[PDB]
């Protein structure tokens, strides 16, 4: 009976964890939603940037919403956290105790997501801009510390 | 203070057209910054839930 | 004291796109083919901007 | 659990506080508009000129 009542202590608590297991799981996976519309966005405008008829404020334009974009991916990557635990800042395991024995377990994987690991930091659309430059000759004065 | 204007100006059609360019880029950057707190304010509520 | 070997120069900057249009950019400190932006002071004094 | 607490109310603050940030926003945007209207009419009168 004392054996009964030890393996019964071990699994109610078990079930804890698990419990603890399912929201974390939650809470990443929300995370990733509003990543993912982030995407759908961005593909909207890579596909609008393609029509040749677009001038290039037109291009800056849409290259500044990608850049505020890709941005906030990145923020939610870096800030996003759980009981301490940054779960999307970069790739780890982690292992759920679900039984009343060694091994009884399960594992979570994770990964670093950002505009870095989705190889999108390079993203932009913009043409080049044509440069010269003219030379703006100052005459004027200023004085400096150095006494007379 | 607008200082007086001496002369006839020159090309004003041009320097009008720089300055409608300039502020439809001021308000395409708020647009931006705008739809960044929508994302960031849905995230909130389901963190929050969760 | 950055370790820019060359002479320099203080010029106005214009721009162009495809279509040949152009408008005009800030201040500039050029280095041969290089080229870094710059700012001015209160006094026709001249800064780059870091 | 009260960590737990902690991070709950900084979270729903932090909601308002984006909240402000949008109503800013769209203030400045509005005066923006006024500003093109009145840019415009320029433009056609000087065209006219």
């Amino acid at each position: 009976a004392n054996r009964f009542t030890a393996n019964i202590k071990g699994l109610t608590q078990a079930s804890r964890n698990a419990n603890d297991g399912i929201s974390i799981a939650q809470t990443t996976e929300g995370a990733l939603n509003e990543i993912n519309n982030n995407l759908q966005r961005v593909r909207e405008l890579a596909v609008q940037s393609a029509n040749s008829t677009n001038s290039q404020s037109d291009l800056d334009s849409i290259q500044a919403e990608i850049t505020q974009r890709l941005n906030e991916i990145d923020r939610v990557s870096g800030q996003t956290q759980f009981n301490g635990v940054k779960v999307l800042a970069q790739d780890n395991t982690l292992t759920i105790q679900v039984g009343a024995n060694d091994g009884e377990t399960i594992d979570i994987d994770l990964k670093q997501i950002n505009s870095q690991t989705l190889g999108l930091d390079t993203l932009n659309v913009q043409q080049k801009y044509k440069v010269s430059d003219t030379a703006a000759t100052v005459t004027g004065y200023a004085d400096t510390t150095i006494a007379l | 203070l607008a200082e007086a204007a001496a002369t006839t100006t020159e090309n004003p059609l041009q320097k009008i057209d720089a300055a409608l360019a300039q502020v439809d880029t001021l308000r395409s950057d708020l647009g931006a910054v705008q739809n960044r707190f929508n994302s960031a304010i849905t995230n909130l509520g389901n963190t929050v839930n969760n | 004291a950055a370790g820019v070997t060359g002479t320099a120069s203080v010029v106005k900057m214009s721009y162009t796109d495809n279509n040949g249009k152009t408008i005009d950019g800030g201040l500039a400190v050029k280095v041969g083919d290089d080229y870094y932006s710059a700012t001015q002071n209160k006094d026709g004094s001249i800064s780059i901007n870091t």
